[PDB]
């Protein structure tokens, strides 16, 4: 019957799924935990490089609020 | 080191030239041509010319030379001699290899080098702009001026383009 | 008496030019056979589950030959050759001379199953059901050779599947 | 760097894929330029894409262009290259430039 | 980490094409009142196994005497260029994050061209270049309007960032303004795979055959995933990606299975009759759609933002 | 080691088996009965073996139908352009042995004079399912090889 | 009605006695349908029917794991059927050898036999006559 | 020109091509002479039946039928009025099988798959048919000079009957497919165009005659059984 061809769309289905849920999870792991951040302009990216420099470790995910004042 | 990126670029990319211009089989030619392209899209890229870098591989190489490979199937060679069968291609091959060689080995130990003309060796970053943090790409904005500036451009280069598919037409009716 | 079968005149009005023009734009008879092989992807198929499953056969079925018997297991075939003459294919060769108690028999009946058309001429012409063509259709071989058969394989075909034979000649004799 | 590794993951493997394809184990003991018959028509389609694709090439920069203040030029401009694209193409229609018979 | 990246893409991509092959052949079936395969493991599922292991040990076969150099070059530079074009799809966040990402797909599907042209030449064969040369004309004409129809509908997203394509479209599909260029796109990528009803190829063996044919397949789920985001942008939720992931998936492989569907309705064109479906309806329709797509934004004070 | 030659020769065969890609030279009547065995009710595709492959990509040559005199340098060369391994299933009574033209001057006397063969399939024609029965004997026939066995004791 | 259509499913799992069960038959025959038992023959081939099938599904066997010394559990063939059930399975009657047995004749073959092919219990053909012409035989003495 | 040898029933045909047009058709035929009609010299009548199964071996029926008049003809007799309207009756379901190969097949060859399998176990229903009768799928031998061989088995009427209420509807599927698709009238439309004076000097009959407007049926015109 129909639902025969199921289980051959389940594992293509799988199989598309897991790329993006790959680099999502592999960006929050490398980012701290959030977002990777996006540069695609001169101006995002000076913040970026900033970022490295203020965060005290050379890692512009890593963030200083208020307690670095 | 990466840092001479730009400049190992440039050493395949004359190693490509000298590949086609030693002119072996048309077949083999345009594949020299081809790997050039490509190489010299990266030289682009690195100098912060992302479009102009993408318009060498969609333009000059997803077009230009797809017509130079498909009218070379054609109206040209449909099977290749075997590459660097003929002397005066491994001649001419052997010495663009010979001539690039020296230039790179040269320049490479003094960081300076006077082949005809005099050039510095020590790395294509160190004129590199030190300050940007625009909001915007300049190449796209410059580019996009082509329709705020370049109202006499787009004229003549549209004129010319018609004339181009109109003269073509003439010229293979026979 | 006969009929049209594209003799026709599309209407020319604008309500009428208006249907054709959106049928080429929006590919209106294209989505409809879409439609037709969307339901049968849901129409359970006709496909049968073989080897598990067979095909449907009916007792005149045209397979694999076989030399009978009587009831006392005496042979049937009496060497009459009418098979032999009116097979299409040659395909028969017969010998035959009198048994040890005088009995009428052959020495040799070979059917060569490679010049055979199973065409069942020979069980028709038999006048004592000796040779038939059962049921059996799955008997392909791995060498030309197998499919030469003499009177033992033959024989040996008919009682491996008398059981079935005389089962199809009951439910079909009334019809011969 | 990033896109380097993945150019050259991609090729790489692709590169590994094909030797293995031809490089598996046989288990055999034993000894194993002119004119082509081609329609001018073809190379017409040819040449007729290539016009075409460097007018696509002059009207990639459009969504940019779109953020200028000068938009009655650039407007202008747009729709004056999209026409003579359109008339290109009418052109080799009205010539039999997109026949094969 | 990254290297990690790219192989949780690359793997799964020809996983995806394997079963790809099971789902064609099983939807084919039972549209035309059969199965398809369900004996090689529990509903066919080990039939692509099957299938590639039997392939790859194949006697892999050459023309002889051929342009063996270009042989072995068509199908690495068609299974290369199949698998690059991955790298910057959003799903919804792309393994690369390019600036100009939907002119570098464009520009990478252009050199695809070049595998069939170096095929044709490695064949020794005048007809098989024929054969080659008649597939890249076709090609290379579907190119036109595909570039086209993509500058038409960027022109309402503002960018070359493909997951600007996402943010244009969190209150509505980009379908609803666009199904006139919805509909050219969709079959113009079924005339730039050569699938049917345009697959007038079929009108290598062994592993290099498997090796086309996988990158053919990338290629086909490529287009319809490209298809999904340009047509139909799925919603991210930045803190629950994977409902972005589970959904667009969904619309995939949906479109994928609409190019199953329409190879199983329709018969084949002739070569000059889908030159003229180019030629003389896509491509004059194209052209006023993206006129007035230059227009719309400008006259409705729509035009959308550049960052 | 005996143990991975066996299991190695197993997969192969497993592989080999369950993907018959088949050249159909359609040649006359039984051809019929070879599509019957592609249409629904029998589906050979749910086999693993497809409708229609071309000659360099098909691991079985089925000869279905009487093979003339003209035809046979035309077949012959069909069959030398296939990939090994490769097997032919020779169906019906005038591929076997010539059938109701065995004693025509025009008409091979069994295919088998041209090629070699694996699987006779009797019958004039062969049922679509006897046909079916000869493919599911050529798997079977497939699932004896030992070529890597053989092999390591060279 | 979906949660009937998967009741059902599930019934298929314990109509074939169990998770293990379910599966054998799954993998052996590629068919997960419960039938009515026909009958088994002395092979242990096993017979089923539902009428509820359409025609040429609505009769099957499952074949016995071992017959005649032969190892059948996933090298099923069709000339395994023996022939009185052969009438049966492709429906050249109705009624199966448990309801209509056939006719007992000495000769018949107590045990059937499947194709022999490619073994070495394999037809060889031979001429059946004896020979034909008789020579002379020479004297064993000598004389010349 | 371009000159290509295609081809390897089985068709040779040497075509003269100028870029997409055809400008010769030589058809290069006799892949499947088998010498039928010599070897016929060899056989009784009876003998000769079973070649004619083998001719048009889609029409099996169809051919017994032409051959059985014209031995009945010159033997001076005729078949019974139940074995005329057994041949008219398997006659027909004959054209049925004849012509389901020559649209599906037809359709096919130009791409249009699917309704060859629809209709092909509408095939393997009548493959039935003429078991039933003839213990054969195909070559029945069952139409002979002077009736039939034997009589229909009880029930098989009924379900030629069953089979016959539902096959119209599967006419109209395929012609779903085929009949207003733009591709299949773009494949089919204008294509070999032959006049009603040409059709007729060239020998044609059948469909190529009626398909030029020529009211031309045998059945109708020179009626048999
Ligand atoms: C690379 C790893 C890929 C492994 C593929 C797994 C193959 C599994 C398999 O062979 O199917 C079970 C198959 C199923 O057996 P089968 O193919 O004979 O199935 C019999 C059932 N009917 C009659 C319906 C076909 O097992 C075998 O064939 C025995 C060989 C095992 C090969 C693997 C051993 C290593
Ligand atoms: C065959 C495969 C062809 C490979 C062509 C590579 C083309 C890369 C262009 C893609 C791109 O636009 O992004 C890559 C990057 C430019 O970055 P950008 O697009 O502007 O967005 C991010 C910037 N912050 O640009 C880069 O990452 C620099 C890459 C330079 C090396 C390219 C070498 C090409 C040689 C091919 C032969
Ligand atoms: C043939 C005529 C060709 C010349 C017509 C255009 C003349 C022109 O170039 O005008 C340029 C004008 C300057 O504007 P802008 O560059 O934005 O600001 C100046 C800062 N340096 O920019 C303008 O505002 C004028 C451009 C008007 C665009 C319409 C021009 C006519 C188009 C004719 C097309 C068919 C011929
Ligand atoms: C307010 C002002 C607004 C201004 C804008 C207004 C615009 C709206 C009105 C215009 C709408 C145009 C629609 C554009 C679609 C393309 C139209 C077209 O070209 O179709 C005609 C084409 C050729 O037509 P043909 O009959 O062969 O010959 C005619 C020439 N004498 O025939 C074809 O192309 C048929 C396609 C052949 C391939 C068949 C396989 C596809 C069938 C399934 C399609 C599924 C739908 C696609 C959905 C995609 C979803 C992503
Ligand atoms: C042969 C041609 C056939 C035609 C071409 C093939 C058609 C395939 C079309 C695929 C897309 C169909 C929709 C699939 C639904 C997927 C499940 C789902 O989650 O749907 C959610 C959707 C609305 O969700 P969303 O996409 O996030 O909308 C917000 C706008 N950004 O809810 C809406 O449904
Ligand atoms: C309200 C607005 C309504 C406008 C109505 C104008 C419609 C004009 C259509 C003209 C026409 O009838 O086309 C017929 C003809 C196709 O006929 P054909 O057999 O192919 O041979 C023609 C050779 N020139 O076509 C032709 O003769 C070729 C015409 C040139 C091709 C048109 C290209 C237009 C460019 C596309 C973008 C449009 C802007
Ligand atoms: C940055 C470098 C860029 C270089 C660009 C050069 C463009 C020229 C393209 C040449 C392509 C390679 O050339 C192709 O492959 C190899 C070359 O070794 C050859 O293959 C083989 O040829 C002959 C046998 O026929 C052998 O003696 C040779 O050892 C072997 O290479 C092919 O016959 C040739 O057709
Ligand atoms: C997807 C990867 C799976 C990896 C599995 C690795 C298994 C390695 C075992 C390979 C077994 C190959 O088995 C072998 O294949 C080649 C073709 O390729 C066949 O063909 C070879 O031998 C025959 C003669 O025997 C030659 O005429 C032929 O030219 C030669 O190529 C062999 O007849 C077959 O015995
Ligand atoms: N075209 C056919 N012969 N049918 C078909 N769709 N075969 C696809 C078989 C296949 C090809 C390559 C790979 I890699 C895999 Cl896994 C499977
Ligand atoms: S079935 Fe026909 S061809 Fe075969 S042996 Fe009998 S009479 Fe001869
Ligand atoms: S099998 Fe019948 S017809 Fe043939 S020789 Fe024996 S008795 Fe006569
Ligand atoms: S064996 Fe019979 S069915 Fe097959 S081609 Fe020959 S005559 Fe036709």
């Amino acid at each position: 019957m129909w639902f025969e061809v199921l289980p051959g769309i389940a594992v293509m289905g799988v199989c598309l799924f897991i790329p993006g849920m790959a680099t999502a999870r592999i960006h929050r792991f490398s980012n701290g935990g959030k977002e990777k951040r996006v540069a695609h302009y001169p101006y995002q990216w000076y913040l970026m490089e900033r970022d490295r420099r203020v965060s005290g470790v050379n890692r512009s995910y890593v963030s200083k609020g208020l307690e670095n004042i | 080191m990466m840092l001479y990126i730009v400049f190992i670029l440039s050493v395949i990319f004359v190693m490509g030239f000298v590949g086609f211009s030693s002119k072996p089989s048309p077949i083999y030619g345009g594949l020299g041509l081809i790997v050039s392209g490509g190489v010299g899209c990266g030289i682009v890229l690195n100098f912060g010319g992302s479009f102009l870098g993408l318009m060498v591989f969609l333009i000059y190489l997803g077009g230009m030379m797809v017509v130079f490979g498909y009218t070379t199937a054609m109206a040209t060679e449909q099977y290749p001699e075997i590459w660097l069968s003929n002397k005066a291609v491994l001649g001419a091959f052997v010495t663009g290899l010979l001539m690039e060689f020296f230039m790179v080995y040269y320049v490479l130990k003094d960081k300076e080098v006077e082949v005809v003309f005099e050039f510095n060796g020590l790395g294509d970053w160190v004129i590199y702009d030190t300050g940007d943090s625009g909001f915007f790409s300049e190449e796209a904005m410059g580019i996009a001026a082509l329709y705020s500036y370049g109202t006499w451009l787009v004229i003549v280069t549209g004129w010319s383009l018609l004339i181009g598919v109109v003269v073509i037409m003439e010229i293979t009716r026979g | 008496t006969y009929k049209y079968v594209n003799l026709r005149e599309p209407s020319m009005d604008m309500k009428s030019v208006t249907d054709r023009a959106a049928q080429t734009l929006l590919w209106t008879e294209l989505i409809r056979g879409l439609g037709m092989t969307l339901s049968y992807l849901f129409r359970e198929p006709a496909t049968i589950n073989y080897p598990f499953e067979k095909g449907p056969l009916s007792p005149r079925f045209r397979g694999e030959h076989a030399l009978r018997r009587y009831p006392s297991g005496e042979e049937r075939c009496i060497a009459c050759k009418l098979c032999e003459a009116v097979c299409p294919a040659q395909a028969i060769t017969i010998e035959a001379e009198p048994r040890a108690d005088g009995s009428r028999r052959t020495t040799r009946y070979d059917i060569d199953m490679t010049k055979c058309i199973y065409c069942g001429f020979c069980q028709e012409a038999c006048p004592v059901d000796a040779i038939v063509e059962g049921p059996n259709f799955e008997f392909s071989t791995e060498t030309h050779e197998e499919l030469l058969y003499n009177k033992e394989k033959l024989l040996n075909n008919g009682d491996k599947w008398e059981a079935e034979i005389a089962a199809n000649i009951q439910a079909d004799y009334l019809y011969r | 760097m990033n896109l380097m590794l993945a150019l050259l993951t991609n090729f790489t493997l692709a590169t590994l894929l094909v030797i293995i394809a031809f490089w598996l184990p046989q288990l055999n003991v034993y000894s194993e330029s002119a004119r082509l018959p081609f329609s001018m028509k073809f190379f017409l389609v040819a040449i007729t894409f290539l016009l075409f694709d460097l007018e696509i090439a002059l009207l990639l920069p459009l969504p940019w262009a779109s953020q200028t203040a000068n938009l009655n030029t650039m407007l202008t401009m747009a729709l004056f290259l999209i026409i003579l694209l359109a008339v290109s193409l009418a052109y080799e229609w009205t010539q039999k430039g997109l026949e094969w018979t | 980490m990254f290297m990690i990246n790219i192989l949780m893409l690359i793997i799964p991509i020809l996983l995806a094409v394997a079963f790809l092959t099971l789902v064609e052949r099983k939807v084919l079936g039972y549209m035309q009142l059969r199965k398809g395969p369900n004996v090689v493991g529990p509903y066919g599922l080990l039939q692509p196994i099957a299938d590639a292991i039997k392939l790859f040990i194949k006697e892999p076969l050459r023309p002889a005497t051929s342009s063996a150099s270009m042989f072995i070059l068509a199908p690495i530079m068609a299974l290369g260029l199949a698998l690059t074009m991955w790298i910057p799809l959003p799903m919804p966040y792309p393994l690369i994050n390019m600036n100009l990402g939907v002119l570098f797909m464009l520009a990478m599907s252009s050199l695809a061209v070049y595998s069939i042209l170096w095929s044709g030449w490695a064949s020794n064969s005048k007809y098989a270049l024929i054969g080659a040369l008649r597939a890249v004309a076709q090609t290379i004409s579907y190119e036109v309007t595909l570039a086209i129809i993509l500058l038409s509908v960027l022109l309402m997203s503002g960018s070359f960032t493909l997951s600007t394509l996402i943010t244009t479209q969190e209150q509505m599909w980009l379908i609803l303004p666009a199904w006139p260029l919805a509909m050219m796109w969709f079959i113009s990528t079924l005339a730039e795979t050569n699938r049917a009803p345009f697959d007038l190829t079929e009108g290598y063996a062994a592993g290099p055959f498997a090796l086309f044919f996988m990158a053919e397949y990338a290629n086909i789920i490529m287009m319809n995933i490209f298809t999904a985001i340009l047509f139909l942008g799925t919603s991210h939720n930045p803190h629950m990606p994977e409902l972005y992931t589970i959904n667009f998936t969904i619309k995939s492989l949906l479109l994928t299975m609409s190019f199953l569907w329409i190879r199983a309705s329709y018969p084949r064109f002739r070569y000059d009759q889908l030159m003229h479906l180019l030629w003389k309806n896509f491509l004059p329709l194209t052209l006023a759609l993206c006129m007035w797509h230059v227009s719309l934004p400008i006259l409705t004070s729509g035009i959308p933002p550049q960052t | 080691g005996e143990y991975v030659v066996a299991k190695l020769d197993d997969l192969i065969n497993w592989a080999r088996r369950s993907s018959l890609w088949p050249m159909t030279f359609g040649l006359a009547c039984c051809a019929v009965e070879m599509m019957h065995m592609a249409a629904p009710r029998y589906d050979m595709d749910r086999f693993g073996v497809v409708f229609r492959a071309s000659p360099r990509q098909s691991d079985v040559m089925i000869v279905a139908g009487t093979l003339t005199n003209k035809m046979a340098p035309a077949l012959r060369k069909v069959y030398d352009q296939m990939p090994e391994p490769r097997y032919v299933v020779s169906m019906g009574s005038c591929a076997n042995g010539g059938g109701y033209y065995h004693y025509s001057y025009s008409v091979v006397r069994g295919c088998d004079r041209i090629v070699p063969v694996d699987i006779y399939v009797p019958g004039c024609p062969p049922t679509a399912e006897a046909l079916l029965y000869g493919i599911l004997q050529l798997q079977k026939k497939i699932k004896r090889e030992k070529r890597l066995r053989i092999w390591y004791r060279r | 009605e979906l949660l009937q259509v998967l009741k059902r499913g599930l019934q298929q799992v314990s109509g074939h006695g169990g998770l293990r069960g379910y599966l054998r038959v799954l993998f052996r025959a590629n068919d997960v349908r419960v039938g009515t038992l026909v009958g088994e023959d002395k092979y242990g081939n096993k017979y089923y029917e539902d009428n509820k099938q359409f025609f040429g599904r609505h009769r099957w066997v499952i074949y016995t794991t071992e017959m005649n010394g032969k190892n059948t559990f996933w090298d099923v063939d069709g000339s395994m059927v023996p022939p009185e059930w052969h009438r049966w399975l492709h429906c050249m009657t109705d009624d199966p050898p448990t309801v209509k047995p056939p006719t007992a004749r000495k000769f018949i073959w107590t045990n059937h036999k499947f194709n022999l092919s490619g073994t070495p219990q394999q037809y060889v053909p031979y001429s059946t006559t004896r020979k034909k012409i008789q020579e002379w035989v020479p004297p064993s003495t000598p004389y010349k | 020109n371009l000159t290509l040898n295609f081809g390897p029933g089985v068709l040779r045909l040497v075509m003269e091509l100028s870029g997409e047009m055809v400008r010769k058709c030589d058809p290069h035929i006799g892949l499947l002479h088998r010498g039928t009609e010599k070897l016929i010299e060899y056989k009784t009548y009876l003998q000769a039946l079973p070649y004619f199964d083998r001719l048009d071996y889609v029409s099996m029926m169809c051919n017994e039928q032409a051959y059985s008049l014209a031995v009945e003809k010159l033997l001076n007799i005729r078949p019974p009025p139940r074995a005329q309207w057994i041949r008219v009756l398997f006659g027909e379901i004959t054209r049925l099988l004849n012509h389901i190969m020559a649209v599906t097949t037809h359709a096919l060859d130009i791409g249009a798959m699917t309704p060859f399998f629809w209709m092909f176990e509408e095939r393997e229903k009548m493959f039935e048919f003429y078991e039933r009768v003839s213990g054969a799928r195909m070559h029945a031998a069952y139409v002979r000079p002077g009736g039939v061989h034997q009589d229909l088995p009880l029930g098989l009427m009924d379900d030629i009957y069953e089979f016959s209420k539902n096959f119209s509807l599967r006419i109209d599927e395929l012609e779903e497919m085929l009949t207003n698709n733009r591709i299949w009238r773009n494949r089919t439309v204008d294509i070999g165009i032959v006049t009603a004076e040409d059709a007729l000097n060239y020998g044609f009959s059948g469909v190529m005659l009626r398909g030029s407007g020529i009211q031309w049926d045998l059945r109708k015109t020179q009626p048999y059984d």
